[PDB]
RNA sequence: UGACUGCUCCCUAGCAUGCUACUACCG
RNA sequence: GCGGUAGUAGCAUGCUAGGGAGCAG
């Protein structure tokens, strides 16, 4: 804003017309003082607008394209994120009770409903209250969706162990009742 | 229609996505590459490869966001707490969730009670909370899903219906939109399950360039993307004491239901003076225009509303296929037969039956709207208008036709039966002549299933219009449910308006030199909002004190109110308003020493800058 | 497209558009390779391309800012800003740039389209960064020519050790021998099936491969260029010789495998990495098998160059040492086996270069430091990061198979940074025990390189002949022949009884194929056949030219043989320099 | 853990247009 | 003598972008 190509012209007319004032001369230094210094100042205008436009146009640009890279890392990270929790959860399949009823298919196509119905291991029941309990998982083994399963565990609404001893019509109201019982499919997977 | 009867017989295991093995470099994945509908039949996609390269970043969202390999990859569940079909459990616990009271701001209580307000014997008193709720009841409130059964309609009815309904939808103009024409609000909100674990929508909307976007609309045209919807529960006030649950829908299917809809859903929402009044405004005069338009040229009017109970859980399955269907009416040269056939597919398959994951679990959804998807106020409307029509059908063919003194209704109602029962095709004239006599004796105002009527009486009565019987009817024998007729109104005074619109009031005022209608709301409402915050930040006024401008202007209309209290709550807000403004700068001009100034300041103090707001000239 | 220039390592995200390795440049540097090189492409978060429709501009001294987007002076607004002004790019992190002054180097480096000796000069004359970089477009561009190449249309095979196999229209046949893999890959109806790791024998067509399938149609064979992956470590870490011994336990006890193993380990314990000097069968096998029970707790890595040098790589390691403690890394191509493959934890794993399970180690050896060059060395140092380190290899061999060079050879000081390392400072170690050999290796490499520190161990009974033949090359396409070897292999047969059961070194394989048709010579390699020479061997005429003896490609080759090394003087070798024994044909 | 729309108020930044003003150039 | 043009300052108007908040279905 002080060194700009104009300025030195300017600055060197200016100190130049100024001592020819103080100079005390005739009339006509003054009015050619006068017309040099006003089409000095003319040019110097756009000299200084222009470069304060370029300046903010630059400045715009090098922010639009800072936020692109951001973004473009952004992706990047996603991406990775994303494939690794696919392979994860790919390594848990059971490829060979999958496999198995696969083939019998006719095509290749089956419904998804039956996928953990028929290859899955472990069995999540959770039972309301007492007289559903014991229609459903009484004793420690039962049959459900024709096939065995075995009781592994029984956790209560705040995830507390409780030993099937205890789960009886007289102690059923100290109980948080919503039960978790686990169980490992017999005979077949785990 | 047959397929929805003939669904009942086979086991519902059988229904869903079909999947199957594909090998990508070497190692085996399970995909979807097919939908099993109840309604729809087999439909298989168009575009797969069995052996693949490494995948591309579209590729791997469509394959993260199904259902299969996440409900392959999981433990059975056996869910006795519910009645429907349940798939797999993601996790080995069960997440039980509570909903927490509010925060009690004391301060304005106090400046309340030492005005007189609360004492006994008051017509205004606080009956608005927050409730709270216990571990279990999320999937209590998602167990009443159990009131949508499978319903078969009477198709020769509602091929005329559908038609008069499309007759309404006619002012709009619709079509597909490129990626780049896309508008969207608020990107900093959640993009749904798997996708919330890594971030919100901004993310997934900026990592995907605009080619991106296109290809993925354009696959959509040719294959089925089942997804997984989320529910979460509400924080907010309300008068009664049962849980709110809303749906979040995935990201896949909003971006492409954006670009499939959008153009269409913002030229009903900048129309004035149509039957839908989704976009008008109540300032500046808008409820006046519409209670002026409601009333059109009537010659003996009334007013009526009603009511529709448990609207979202037991919609049948039909009427959410017409509303689609009469939506899509705007792509005739957009898309071709197929492409429409496929979005109907992916819309049926992602927002009416998919797996929901409630708690850490994944449940079957029988049927019904979800509330949430990228279209739903406007299929309400057009459901609303369809029972309308349906009510008003039912209404004149079951009148004995020996009786009707005038000429012109019983020529109309011989050709309405002809055109319903004997005519296997489109009659262009009579479906105006019927849409111009509905519009003449019966004048409709929708917004998203609230509705306000103004009818001829003595028609009514005669049998030749709808009546509040004949909607009972029309929702015991179509809709699953009883209508009873203690929630809804009946107003015979056109001077004073509906008894209920939007939650709203209507008064009669005097201002200028006319007479307006001025909408107001409940006073408790406004008291409890004042009183009931969540945050503990909002217990300190002077922090946010542009939060009781917004409930100031709300609660003008009530100094017009004959009653005395109505209008002590508006001055009870503005002196309060003019406290808090006297506390922030005595307060803030002791311990420090910055000294504040009072200009332009007074007017949020003073009646005139909300008078404002209810004169017609519209200003921003 | 953000990261640090390759001069300044200050942050950028330009990228030059000219190299065909894309480097990021700083700002500054940028200007600099623009302005002295026809290199005049740059690349950003967004190309600096001319965007306007209908334009085609690729400069950037050409370009003007205007909007958003980038113009020319044909299309600029009246708001525009010229990209190339300052001496300095519009780029990111324009005012944190420092700049450097090895810009000529830099520009050499990038220009060098690796012609003449001068290239590899200044390949191996820069700094760090820069001799990573020469070493990665130097393989980019022999992978580039050797994929330049066409398809091998075949439709149908006769027999094993025939095939009829066409190349394409206006490409020439490709290199010969294994040093230039062909594994290629066929296609039924919509994808590639396998065919086999193959090489070919010469042109009746002989299969020197490790497997046979139903070859016939719409078969591909093809030389597979691989995509280079960039380096992440330098060619070497400076070294420091340590006072503590961490990690490294001296047993109690001596596992005498062999005796100066001691003094191995007692200088190969402190400093950061070491190196086999070994001269050919002179314990250049087995110290490492020693070292194996001598630091038992010692994290110990094995490694060579190429899948066939694994002779005693892996033969001694389950021969000697206990069978759990090895472990095996093959990719699945055809090699020994012999170790536990799909095992993590382990103390002494025996591969190659090619692929390993990363981790980091401690103590690791590496085989065959000649044909060895920086980008093995990097990807080395990179994949395995240890305390000390043993470079297995002599100076006395071959070099890598560089055929980019055709004007001057490459000699020691050449073949890359570890190689002369140790010719500057001298080598980290110096053995003088052949294990079996008589003394003409000995006399031979020590009067030319060995500077005569091993000496005579076996008697010299002076049964290797050489005799005063020359011969005669005709050249006919990229291998050639020799009339005075179809005849001269019966003329030396003649009466001598002793080289029936010899082996044939191959300057020509060519040639050695049409030995193996007319008379019968086992096909014996040049580069990569160090370790199988047997007991007895011929060293053939088979050439004149600068092909192949200047120095460095028969100091190995005298040492094939152990008694009867017939090393017959072909051209302008080191005649007169000893004493060799000599018959004359009739 | 926080869905889809519609309307309204407040604060800051930029752009466009208009009004007035102060110098300077030109006829 | 009048007008045009070039900067500079204050004021007003409508859009776009960002942030905070309120109501309704
Ligand atoms: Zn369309
Ligand atoms: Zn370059
Ligand atoms: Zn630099
Ligand atoms: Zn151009």
């Amino acid at each position: 804003f002080s060194s700009l190509p104009s300025y030195a012209a300017f600055a060197t007319a200016q100190e130049a017309y100024e001592q020819a004032v103080a100079n005390g001369d005739s009339e006509v230094v003054l009015k050619k003082l006068k017309k040099s210094l006003n089409v000095a100042k003319s040019e110097f205008d756009r000299d200084a607008a222009m470069q304060r436009k370029l300046e903010k146009m630059a400045d715009q640009a090098m922010t639009q394209m800072y936020k692109q890279a951001r973004s473009e890392d952004k992706r990047a990270k996603v991406t990775s994120a994303m494939q690794t929790m696919l392979f994860t959860m790919l390594r848990k399949l059971d490829n060979d009770a999958l496999n198995n009823i696969i083939n019998n298919a006719r095509d290749g196509c089956v419904p998804l409903n039956i996928i953990p119905l028929t290859t899955a291991a472990k069995l999540m029941v959770v039972i309301p209250d007492y007289n559903t309990y014991k229609n459903t998982c009484d004793g420690t083994t039962f049959t459900y969706a024709s096939a065995l399963w075995e009781i592994q565990q029984v956790v209560d609404a705040d995830s507390k162990i409780v030993q099937l001893s205890e789960i009886s019509m007289d102690n059923s109201p100290n109980l948080a009742w919503p039960l978790i019982v686990t169980a490992l499919r017999a005979n077949s997977a785990v | 229609n047959f397929n929805v009867l003939f669904s009942t017989v086979f086991p519902p295991t059988s229904f869903g996505p079909l999947v199957r093995k594909i090998f990508v470099d070497g190692v085996p994945f399970v995909v979807s590459t097919g939908y099993h509908f109840r309604e729809l039949g087999v439909v298989h996609n168009q575009d797969v490869n069995l052996h693949s390269s490494r995948l591309s970043f579209k590729e791997l969202l469509v394959y993260a966001a199904d259902p299969a390999m996440h409900a392959a990859s999981g433990n059975l569940l056996l869910d006795k707490r519910t009645t429907c079909f349940s798939v797999a459990a993601l996790t080995n616990n069960v997440a039980f969730q509570t909903v927490k009271p509010g925060n009690f701001n004391k301060d304005f209580y106090d400046f309340a009670v030492s005005k007189g307000f609360f004492k006994e014997g008051s017509s205004v008193e606080l009956k608005h909370f927050f409730f709270a709720q216990d571990g279990n009841a999320a999937i209590s409130d998602y167990d009443y899903y159990r009131y949508n059964l499978p319903t078969m309609c009477d198709i020769r009815q509602l091929l005329f219906v559908v038609e008069v309904v499309d007759k309404y939808f006619d002012c709009y103009d619709g079509g597909c939109i490129n990626a780049n024409q896309v508008i969207v609000n608020n990107l900093d909100k959640s993009a749904g399950f798997p996708f919330n674990k890594w971030g919100k929508a901004r993310l997934y909307y900026d990592s995907m360039s605009y080619e991106d976007q296109d290809a993925l609309f354009a696959y959509t045209k040719r294959n089925v993307i089942p997804t997984i919807t989320q529910m979460n529960l509400k924080y907010a006030i309300s008068a009664k004491n049962r849980a709110r649950t809303v749906a979040g829908v995935s990201i896949c299917s909003t971006m492409t239901n954006r670009q499939f809809h959008q153009k269409l859903l913002k030229s009903i929402a900048a129309t004035r003076g149509a039957t839908v009044v989704i976009g008008t405004s109540k300032f500046y005069g808008g409820w006046h225009n519409m209670l002026k338009t409601v009333y059109s040229d009537v010659e003996n009017p009334h007013l009526m509303g009603w009511d529709y109970p448990k609207c979202d859980r037991a919609m049948p399955n039909m009427l959410r296929i017409m509303a689609s269907l009469v939506l899509a009416r705007k792509h005739t040269t957009c898309c071709s037969l197929s492409h429409r056939f496929y979005r109907l597919a992916n819309e049926c398959a992602q927002v009416l039956s998919e797996m929901v994951m409630c708690g850490g679990s994944l449940y079957v959804k029988p049927g019904g709207t979800s509330s949430g998807d990228a279209t739903t106020a406007y299929a309400n409307s057009v459901f609303n208008i369809c029972q309308a029509v349906t009510a008003n059908v039912n209404a004149l063919l079951s009148t004995d036709g020996n009786k009707i003194a005038d000429k012109y209704v019983r020529n109309l109602q011989h050709r309405l039966y002809e055109c319903l029962y004997r005519n296997r095709d489109v009659d262009t004239d009579f479906v105006n002549e019927f849409y111009a006599y509905l519009r003449k004796h019966f004048s409709m105002m929708i917004l998203s299933d609230d509705a306000v009527v103004c009818f001829n009486s003595t028609y009514a009565s005669q049998g030749l219009v709808a009546s509040i019987k004949n909607f009972k009817s029309v929702l015991y024998y179509q809709n699953n449910v009883f209508m009873s007729e203690a929630k809804c109104w009946t107003e015979t005074d056109l001077t004073k308006g509906p008894h209920e619109f939007c939650s709203q009031h209507t008064m009669l005022v005097k201002q200028g030199d006319d007479y307006v209608y001025l909408p107001y709301p409940d006073p408790s409402r406004i008291l409890g909002a004042g009183c009931f915050v969540d945050d503990i930040v909002k217990t300190d006024g002077t922090l946010m004190i542009e939060r009781f401008v917004s409930l100031a202007i709300d609660a003008y209309p009530l100094t017009k109110h004959p009653n005395q209290e109505y209008a002590d709550v508006f001055h009870l807000y503005l002196q309060y308003i003019r406290k808090l403004h006297d506390e922030l700068t005595g307060h803030m001009l002791d311990m420090y020493s910055v000294m504040l100034t009072n200009d332009n300041t007074s007017r949020y103090w003073e009646p005139e800058f909300y008078e404002a707001m209810y004169t017609p000239h519209t200003v921003l | 497209a953000v990261g640090a220039c390759v001069l300044c390592n200050s942050q950028t995200s330009l990228r030059c558009g000219a190299c065909i390795r894309r480097p990021f440049l700083c700002c500054k540097c940028c200007y600099d390779h623009v302005i002295s090189t026809s290199h005049k492409l740059v690349l950003s978060v967004n190309p600096y391309v001319c965007n306007a429709p209908g334009c085609d501009v690729t400069d950037v001294t050409q370009l003007y800012l205007g909007g958003m987007s980038y113009y020319c002076k044909s299309h600029k607004p009246p708001i525009s800003f010229p990209l190339c002004a300052n001496g300095q790019v519009f780029g990111l992190y324009k005012n944190t740039c420092v700049g450097s002054d090895n810009v000529t180097d830099f520009n050499a480096i990038a220009t060098c389209d690796w012609t003449n000796a001068g290239d590899y000069i200044l390949a191996n004359t820069c700094t760090e960064r820069l001799k990573l970089f020469a070493a990665e477009t130097l393989k980019a561009t022999e992978e580039t020519f050797k994929l330049s190449y066409g398809i091998a249309t075949v439709r149908e095979v006769l027999s094993d050790r025939e095939l009829h196999l066409s190349w394409e229209v206006g490409k020439p046949r490709p290199p010969l021998n294994r040093n230039y893999v062909f594994t290629g890959y066929r296609v039924t109806k919509n994808s590639k099936v396998q065919i086999g790791e193959y090489t070919f024998e010469k042109g009746a067509v002989v299969y020197r491969g490790t497997t046979t399938y139903k070859l016939n149609v719409g078969d591909y064979f093809v030389l597979t260029s691989h995509t280079v992956m960039p380096l992440s470590a330098p060619t070497l870490v400076p070294q420091e010789h340590y006072v503590r011994i961490t990690g490294l336990y001296p047993t109690l006890n001596i596992s005498d495998e062999f005796s100066s193993n001691v003094a191995n380990y007692q200088k190969v314990g402190m400093q950061k990495y070491s190196t086999l000097q070994g001269p050919p069968g002179t314990g250049k096998s087995h110290f490492a098998i020693g070292l194996a029970l001598y630091y038992p707790s010692a994290r110990i890595v094995y490694t060579a160059c190429s899948h066939a040098a694994v002779d005693a790589l892996c033969e001694k390691a389950l021969k000697y040492l206990p069978i759990d403690k090895c472990s095996r890394i093959i990719p699945a191509v055809e090699c020994f086996d012999k170790f536990k493959v799909n095992s993590t934890l382990e103390q002494y794993v025996f591969c190659t270069v090619n692929a390993l399970p990363e981790t980091t180690a401690d103590i690791v050896v590496f085989d065959e430091i000649s044909m060895a060059t920086n980008y093995d060395l990097s990807v080395v140092n990179a994949r395995l990061r240890a305390k000390h380190y043993v470079y297995i290899g002599d100076p006395a061999q071959l070099p890598a198979p560089r055929t980019l060079l055709t004007k001057g050879t490459l000699e020691p000081e050449y073949f890359n940074s570890v190689c002369r390392l140790m010719k500057t400072i001298g080598p980290d170690m110096f053995l003088g025990t052949c294990r079996r050999c008589p003394a003409e290796i000995v006399d031979t490499v020590s009067a030319l390189v060995y500077d005569n520190k091993l000496k005579a161990h076996k008697d010299k009974s002076a049964q290797c002949f050489k005799m005063f033949y020359k011969g005669v090359i005709t050249h006919d396409v990229s291998s050639a022949i020799n009339r005075p070897q179809i005849g001269v292999v019966r003329e030396f047969l003649t009466r001598n009884p002793a080289w029936r059961k010899a082996v044939f070194i191959s300057p020509y394989n060519s040639q050695n194929a049409v030995a193996s048709k007319i008379l019968g010579l086992p096909t014996q390699t040049v580069d990569s056949s160090q370790g199988s020479e047997y007991d007895y061997v011929i060293f053939t005429q088979t050439t004149e030219t600068a092909h192949s003896c200047n120095v460095n490609r028969f100091n190995v080759a005298i040492t094939r043989a152990k008694v009867g090394i017939l090393c017959i003087m072909s051209d302008r070798d080191l005649y007169d320099k000893l004493q060799f024994t000599s018959l004359e044909i009739p």
